[PDB]
Parts: structure tokens; sequence; C-alpha cells
């Protein structure tokens, strides 16, 4: 069989090197889409292949209608 | 001996409150840029480079 496929798989070169810069100019462009319903300064943002995490620093305190909302 | 006359009350109280417990749950404070941040007088802590 011959299928199309123009994605990214590994096993190349650059897979990476080039796969950790599509994280972080992906992961960017969410936290600005969420900054229209909270206020937050990120402090950290470490990517690793496709396994990642960014760090908030809200102005109140985090309660537990600021967990659920941010993560919907 | 009990007087029903004589024993009746009117409690006085209000009608309607709200308790709270926590009050500083209210306010939502934020830092200055810590390079910026000044001691009791007027000039800035670690400032001599």
């Amino acid at each position: 069989k011959k299928i199309q496929y123009g994605a990214v798989a590994s096993g190349e070169k650059q897979t990476k090197a080039a796969n950790s810069i599509a994280n972080l100019a992906l992961i960017k462009t969410v936290l600005s889409r969420i900054s229209n319903k909270y206020s937050f300064a990120t402090k950290i943002i470490r990517v690793d292949g496709d396994d990642n995490y960014a760090v908030l620093q809200f102005n109140t305190e985090v309660t537990k209608q600021m967990v659920q909302d941010v993560s919907n | 001996q009990f007087d029903f006359r004589a024993s009746m009350h009117m409690l006085t109280s209000n009608l309607t409150f709200t308790v709270y417990s926590d009050l500083l749950a209210f306010v939502s404070a934020d830092t200055v840029e810590p390079i910026n941040a000044v001691a009791f007088d007027n000039m800035r802590i670690m400032n001599e480079l």
C-alpha cells in the first residue's frame, strides 16, 4: 500500500530539534488566546519533543474555579 | 403559677445579615517589577553594578 503522508514522523535528523521549535511556537499562540479571559505572567515554558509544561503566575490566589476554567 | 398574659415577651432582632470570615480573599495584590523596588529611603535595593 502507498499512503499519502505529508506530516512529521521520527527517524529524520532534524526531528529532535525542529519538533522542539514547533512546540514553542504552538504553546506561545495558545497562551496568547487564553489571556483574554485571565491576566497572568508566564514564568517558564520548557519543551522536550512533544511533552511540555508552562507555569502561569496569577494576580489573586488560585481557587477551584480558576483551575476548572483554564483547563476548559 | 403560669400567667399567660404576663409571660409573653417580644423578642427583637434583625432581618438579614451576610456573615463573612476570610476578609483578605477579596483583595488581589501584585508586585511591581523587582528590578525597581525601593527601600525605606528613596533609592532602590541592589542598585550597584
